[PDB]
RNA sequence: GAAACCAAAGUCUUUGGGUUCCGGGGGGAGUAUGGUUGCAAAGCUGAAACUUAAAGGAAUUGACGGAAGGGCACCACCAGG
RNA sequence: UGUCCUACGCCGGCAGGCGCGGGUAACCCGUUGAACCCCAUUCGUGAUGGGGAUCGGGGAUUGCAAUUAUUCCCCAUGAACGAGGAAUUCCCAGUAAGUGCGGGUCAUAAGCUUGCGUUGAUUAAGUCCCUGCCCUUUGUACACCGCGUCGCU
């Protein structure tokens, strides 16, 4: 965990800068883009390579380094922490291959959940669409709890990581025996009907994406696949669903089906589918940037100065003279 | 309005993955349309179609 | 001739045909000040303190392309078990 | 495969003991007498007799020693498990898969590993879509504009 917290976020978004125009970022630039402190930042870099947080990458001609996964889950949960949204952690871990589930205490000591996208050509492209996947599911969140659907309320999101509302559950795969099937499945039809009139078909709603809140309540989450009604396709992905669900219910729970909705509804309700005049401050705020940037400059192409071909240069000539 | 078909010549194979075959087809209605379409599946010269609708002509150009 | 190139950018250490302007590592800086002209905009002349181990000019190979074409594989896919 | 591999008889529910023979091996195990599969009986869509774990008692081997069950045998308890998402492995014809057998450290210890036979298919014979890999041509030795307010000595 953390426990000096004054420039490992100034290095570290200075990484992070340096990762959105080019693979492996170089000393130098972090060094010019990252100016609050100068000097120690080599052994800043060396404290932070002890952990997981950075790495080194010296083939041979290029030296810098990247930013690993966990340096930049740190990053997200140091500026959620920043918002002062998550205070400890809970260690229920839902580890999955496309997100990581930890639960996260803010200090009022409620408890939320944390999303942490792992998408799995190196790693810069895994970050990039693990940040996009985050972004346009936290939007889909954001959508589907404005529009009054059965899910838990968004919270926050940095770049990765979504808090989000936690609610107690199990899949509705591993609960074997449900005491009212009927109640539940013509809930089930009822959001099925409730999603196709939103003008949203889900493609693949699956039993296990379903979390029984107590076998009660109804948790859905895990939408970065969703798609349009105005496909041609939609209705067959709807009636995929829905047989899906029905072969499901006849097949787990020995309960036949009473009521059969076939209905495509488009669209009744929102379309989701697209989802000295001048003072002198001025001057002298003006004059400022300019000169920090002359001198970010400067520290650029003065950081900017291989000791490597110099140290194989002397071993060369000293093979040559001790050798002939 | 249902027609038969015959396969004069095999083209090639298109596709995404390499599934489809482009063919030729000549019509048993005693006509000369040849009309090159698009088949899934294993097609030989000589093979005779089922086609659900022949308004449709496929990618040609 | 550093070369790309040049019948001139040749007749240059075998260095002198006449003559005008003008450069002296990169910045500061064509800046400040002074003078002068202009209605003005600005034009002409034009520093220093300080800063710096470099900045540039020609060519020579080609990691890497987010440049393009081909070929191969059920440790890739398609249709399947 | 074998000097621990076992043929035969007796005592045996039963693992196993007892008296006897062969084999340092195309000979004896061993026509290697296999298993799915087939032919008849019963069960009859339910946590069922499916599935067998986890426990309770006895018995017999292996070993100087089995208590933290070595192993197997005889009764009894019957759990989860109702065809399994995201994702992922292997596979082109005696092939996958099902089914048994043999070798490997070894006194008894084999859900591991490696080969062998038996029953034996669906699909495809196409492609650069994905994942990569291998060549050819071709150019190249982080520039500019879009991080801050206040506080005392």
């Amino acid at each position: 965990l953390r426990y000096m917290s004054r420039d490992d976020f100034r290095v570290l978004t200075a990484v992070e800068m340096g990762m959105k125009n080019h693979e492996i970022v170089p000393g130098s630039l972090i060094a010019s883009i990252a100016s609050l402190k100068h000097g120690g930042c080599n052994k800043v870099l060396r404290e932070l390579v002890k952990h997981k947080l950075i790495a080194w990458e010296r083939t041979k001609t290029v030296q810098g380094y990247r930013l690993t996964n966990a340096g930049y889950d740190y990053l997200a949960l140091k500026t959620l922490s920043s918002r002062q949204v998550v205070e400890s952690v809970g260690n229920q871990m839902g580890v999955g291959k496309e997100s990581d589930i930890y639960i996260v205490a803010n200090e009022e000591g409620q408890q939320f959940a944390l999303k942490l996208h792992r998408l799995g050509r190196h790693n810069v492209s895994w970050l990039y669409l693990s940040r996009l996947s985050a972004m346009k599911e936290f939007a889909y969140m954001k959508a589907l709890y404005e529009r009054k659907f059965p899910v838990p309320k968004p919270i926050d999101y940095n770049r990765h990581a979504v808090v989000m509302e936690l609610i107690n559950g199990y899949p509705l795969c591993q609960i074997h025996h449900v005491e009212d099937p009927a109640s539940v499945y013509d809930e089930a039809m009822e959001l099925i009907v409730k999603l196709a009139n939103h003008g949203l078909i889900h493609g693949d709603f699956n039993e296990f994406n379903l979390i029984l809140d107590e076998s009660d309540h109804i948790t859905m989450i895990d939408f970065p696949q969703m798609v349009s009604t105005s496909h041609p396709n939609a209705e067959w992905y709807f009636d995929r669903d829905v047989k899906c669900i029905k072969d499901f219910f006849m097949k787990r729970f020995s309960y036949e089906s009473e009521l059969f909705p076939t209905f495509k509804d488009i669209r009744r309700e929102d379309t989701l589918d697209v989802e000295s005049t001048i003072p002198p401050e001025l001057v002298k705020q003006k004059v400022k940037r300019q000169l920090t940037k002359q001198q970010k400059s400067a520290v650029r192409r003065r950081l900017q100065k291989a000791n490597i071909f110099t140290k194989q240069r002397r071993e060369n000539m000293q093979n040559i003279k001790s050798s002939l | 309005p249902i027609k038969l078909a015959r396969v004069t010549k095999v083209l090639g194979r298109t596709g995404s993955q390499g599934q489809c075959t482009q063919v030729r087809v000549e019509f048993m209605d005693d006509t000369s349309r040849s009309i090159i379409r698009n088949v899934k599946g294993p097609v030989r010269e000589g093979d005779v179609l089922t086609l659900l609708e022949s308004e449709r002509e496929a990618r040609r150009l």
